[PDB]
This record gives C-alpha cells, structure tokens and sequence, in this order.
C-alpha cells in the first residue's frame, strides 16, 4: 500500500495485490512437516524475478491459524488476520507490506476429455487430472513446463 | 552511487550545513578585513584607540608612504612565487 | 481470512519529538526557502574566495585601495 | 492516476480504483433529506483508515445528477461527469484524484 | 621567510612597529570615510 499522509488525513495512492505459488519445499517441509508457513514470498512474474517480506520485516515461520468460521465452505487456514500500512510521516509516500499465507481444500471438476479441469474457486488447470509417470501417464496432456509438475 | 543513495541522508545534510557555516563566518571575516583591518587584524596591539592630541601628522604621513612601498614588497613576492 | 472490522491509525521523548517536527517543517512552499539559503551559501563562498585569491596576491592595492 | 509526463507525450503509472461505503449519516442527511451527495469518500480498508478528496481540492456538497440514458437498466444518479488528471509539469510523477 | 640563541632582536624597532600599526589603523578609518562618501 503506497500510504499518503495529509495534515488531518492520509490516503491510499495504490493498492498492489498479486498471488504467490507457495513452491514445493516450503509445502512439504513446513506446512506438511512442521504445520507452519513462511512470511516470505519469492516467485517469477512478468518474467521478473521478486521477493516481498511481511510488514517489510525479517523471515519468520509463523503458526498457521484455522480460517474464522463461515457457511457452506471448505476448511482454510492462514496465518496474518490484518493488513500492513506503514507508520505516518507527513507528506510523503511509504509503501506497506503484507504476506498472507492460505492454505485451502477445494473441489474439482473435469469434463471430457479430462484434459484439464476447474476448481471451486474457478481456475482452470491446463493438466489432466490423471498424467502423471506412472504406466503411460506421460501421453496424458498437460501444457504446462514439466519442472513445474 | 549507491553510497549516496544510502542513514546518508544526515551525512551529507552535515557536510553542506558545515560548507554553508565556514561559507558564512568566512564571507563575514572578509567584510570585516574589508572595513579597518588593524583592528580585526592586530586586535590587542590597536587596543587603546574626546580631545585628543596624542595624534603625530607626520608619523600618519610616514604610515601613508609605508603602505606604498609595502604594497612594492608584495609585488616583488608575486614575481617569485611565478617563477 | 482476513479481519475487516479493525482499524490500525497510525531526553529521547524531545529529540524524536522535535526531530519529526523539523523534518516535517523541511517537508513543507520551502523548497524555495531552502533552495535560497543554499544560493546565499554558494554566494558567499563564491564572493569569500574571491576575496580571499585577491589577498593572497598585493593585499595592499585591495585592502588600502584610496592610499595606494 | 499517477500521470507522468515526458516531453511531447504524457503516460499512466498507474491508476488506483476503489470502492467507497457511503455513510448512513451521509445517506441520510444528505441523499434522502436534500438530495445533494458530498465531495468526500472516508471508509476503513486494510485495517487502515482513508481519506480521498474530490480533485484534491476542498470538501463539497454536490447535485445528484440523473445518470444518462441506457436501455434495459434501472435508474441511477451521479455527481461527477468526467476524471480528474493532474495538469502537467515535466519529467515528474502527479497524483491525481476523482471521487 | 628566515624568521636559538639570538640577539639580532631590537626592541625599539619592535616598538616603532606596534606604534605603526596604530597609524595604519588610523589610514584604514580614512580609507573607510573615502569609500562612504
């Protein structure tokens, strides 16, 4: 958030939002092993390479907290329940940080034939839900880089 | 320039306040060498300073001639420093 | 996943105090009040010098100008 | 918008758009009793409280304007025809706001 | 430039000087009357 800071007020000139892929390691090594999820965030991204921090603060492993109670809804769990805005001084531009880590169960749905599939939240997943290495799963489609699977 | 942009920010804020200072009380000594420099020059030996008679016409005429051949000595001392 | 109710408004005590205010106070405008200040600095540093490179050469033509 | 200005042309850094809760005082006093819609937009976001004028200029009770005609739409009203981008100087960075 | 034990020192002409230097005080007030003027 890049906060804007009048005499008897203070406004917001941007709000920068974007999605981070928790990458392997750090699921099987902290939320699978340990229950608990980074507070860094480094991914590529128009072909740039970027790393954020919480409240631009040091990396810290922080305890991931059942998602408050709601109807008709999957399980979640984050681990931050409030936003970064930094400190106010006057006329100036500071840019606040937050990183929340979401871990989430979902439904999904594929057609045939089943080269690709959909989840609850709506995203379309380029890859059969059956191409694997297992038994000619390699001839199943998936468009996405071979690392990334 | 990355120093620079390092904080820094009193750093360099020190070096031009202490720049504008000597800036200052320099520029302030010059107006005062300007104006009488004995005094601001040779302040305790021009200490001392209603009807005075203390004053010699002649020994301020010999001062006057002085300045003129004193002004020959620095001359001279320009031409050695060129060479 | 979030929380949308609440609201984050955000010796030693006279330095961080009176610092905060003049950095304000530089932050008002005064970009000119500054700038001219500097212009002044770079003024007499430029007359001073001058002076001075006019001393350190026949002081007594510049220093007693009428009587020489 | 962030507008930026070069010599002969002039960009988007960016432009930040927002949704603003008007007030029940606001609707209230203001849209139901006079039919006139203020100038500034105050709601809580990201936890951190915010403050937005209308052109960057002072607060200003407004004349609810019929929105222009549509078809196949229900009715609405609004205040302010056209954006506000900051007039230009050059080779620097102006923010300018529309509420 | 030539500036330990030495007697070349005079000390009346180190009094000639210091009376000097108040006459060339006194040529700098007239210097200064000049320039107002």
């Amino acid at each position: 958030s890049q906060v804007w800071f009048g005499h008897r007020y203070s406004q917001f000139m941007g709000i920068f939002e974007d999605r981070a892929p928790v990458p392997f390691e750090e699921v099987i090594d902290k939320i699978n092993a340990k229950g608990v999820c980074r507070s860094t965030a480094k991914y590529v991204r128009n072909n740039l390479e970027t790393t954020a921090f919480h409240r631009d603060d040091h990396e810290t492993d922080m305890e991931l907290k059942p998602a408050n109670a709601a109807t008709r809804t999957s399980r979640g769990w984050h681990t931050t329940d409030l936003k970064y805005n930094p400190s106010r001084v006057e006329a100036f531009h500071r840019y606040g940080t937050t990183v929340n880590c979401i871990v989430e169960e979902v439904d999904a749905r594929s057609v045939y034939p089943y080269d690709e599939f959909v989840l609850a939240t709506g995203d379309f997943v380029y890859m059969s839900p059956f191409y694997g290495y297992r038994e000619g799963s390699h001839t199943e489609h998936t468009s996405y880089a071979a690392d990334r699977f | 320039s990355g120093v620079s942009s390092f904080f820094g920010a009193l750093a360099v804020g020190l070096l031009v306040l202490a720049g504008l200072a000597a800036a200052f009380f320099a520029f302030r000594y010059v107006m005062r060498l300007q104006s009488n420099p004995m005094k601001a020059l040779y302040p305790l030996t021009t200490k001392e300073l209603e009807e005075g008679g203390d004053f010699d016409e002649a020994k301020l005429a010999e001062a006057r001639e002085m300045i003129r051949y004193m002004a020959l000595v620095s001359a001279m001392e320009r031409t050695e420093h060129k060479a | 996943f979030a929380d949308i109710d609440t609201v984050i408004h955000a010796v030693m005590g006279i330095v961080g105090g009176v610092v905060s205010a003049v950095s304000g106070v530089s932050s008002f405008f005064g970009a000119l009040a500054v700038g001219l200040l500097v212009l002044a600095g770079l003024a007499a540093a430029f007359f001073a010098f001058r002076y001075v490179m006019r001393l350190q050469s026949n002081p007594m033509k510049a220093l007693y100008p009428l009587t020489t």
